[PDB]
């Protein structure tokens, strides 16, 4: 995250850190006690699918304070329409091996109904994006969780206001074209969270961009509203042997 | 009704007449629009801020 601030400990309680062999991979969003939403592209280069870990209640990567809860990722569900090495349909639904325990430091973000998200949440201008990604393009990643308020743009406005991939109906832009504030690659998979009448909801996933905080560009986010039914159906399904599952979309 | 100002609902809205609904872990108040938590850790609320 570029141009943001430290998320005060406990104020981003749905933030997930994904690790592959102990190394930072991506962020994600807790949406109930066993399910995490992330970006499909986080899994493009997975060597061993059995070594994926999700950490909840994380804040400062340099220390253990006892609020952290680690779980193995038992299933990574990716829509049929996602093609590795490309941008469209950039979403993954992760099943944890055991539920996390909700605490002051570990709380799910609400996955909104599609209509509410499209009719109401889509018009809330500012939303929060967060993660332990780069503090500067080509710079070191953050040790403490960072958070950034970014405004959303209608796609035609985003294109008009921008100086490579197509921005599809499965995406939206948010951020600033002046190069001051953005999420970055190390924030991939993390939440874009939208407040409405006292409650916060999942509206986007950190997906892609031309560098980060690049003048003349905005961050691009997966438009979660397109996936609500797909997610809800999968969350009702029985687990299947093997970690990766490709599931039909729609 | 639901497309205009969320049909007045705090959370979810269905056209039928209009019915507001609340996420799991909340219940709808007698005003027919407001949602109140029914559990200790409802989604989308930040406990340390809810405390103050
Ligand atoms: C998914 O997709 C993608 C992604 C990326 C990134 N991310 C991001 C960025 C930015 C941002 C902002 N700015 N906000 C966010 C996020 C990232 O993630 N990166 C990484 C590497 O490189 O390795 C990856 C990729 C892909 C797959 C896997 C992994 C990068 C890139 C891409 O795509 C491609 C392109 C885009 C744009 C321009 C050009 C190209
Ligand atoms: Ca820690």
């Amino acid at each position: 995250i570029v141009g943001g601030k430290v998320c005060p400990k406990g104020e981003c309680p749905w933030q997930v850190l994904l690790l592959v062999n102990g190394a930072q991979l991506c962020g994600g969003t807790l949406i109930n006690t066993i399910w995490v939403v992330s970006a499909a592209h986080c899994f493009d280069k997975i060597k061993n699918w059995r070594n994926l870990i999700a950490v909840l209640g994380e804040h400062d990567l340099s220390e253990h304070d006892g609020d952290e809860q680690s779980r193995r990722v038992a299933q990574v569900i990716i829509p049929s329409t996602y093609v590795p090495g490309t941008t469209n349909h950039d979403i993954a639904l992760l099943r944890l091996h055991q539920p996390v325990v909700l605490t002051d430091h570990v709380v799910p973000l609400c996955l909104p109904e599609r209509t509410f998200s499209e009719r109401t949440l889509a018009f809330v201008r500012f939303s929060l994006v967060s993660g332990w990604g780069q503090l500067l393009d080509r710079g070191a990643t953050a040790l403490e969780l960072m958070v950034l308020n970014v405004p959303r743009l209608m796609t035609q406005d985003c294109l008009q206001q921008s100086r490579s991939p197509n921005i599809t109906e499965y995406m939206f832009c948010a951020g600033y074209s002046d190069g001051s504030k953005d999420s970055c690659k190390g924030d991939s998979g993390g939440p874009h969270a939208t407040h409405y009448r006292g409650t916060w909801y999942l509206t986007g996933i950190v997906s892609w961009g031309q560098g980060c905080a690049t003048v003349g560009h905005f961050g691009v986010y997966t438009r979660v509203s397109q996936y609500i039914e797909w997610l809800q159906k999968l969350m009702r399904s029985e687990p299947r042997p093997g970690v990766l599952l490709r599931a039909p979309f729609p | 009704i639901c497309v205009n100002e969320n049909g007045g609902c705090e959370q979810y809205c269905s056209d039928h007449k209009r019915s507001c609904r609340c996420h799991e872990g909340y219940s709808l108040l007698a005003d027919g629009v407001s949602c109140t938590p029914t559990v200790e850790y409802p989604c989308g609320k930040i406990p340390i801020l809810e405390k103050r």
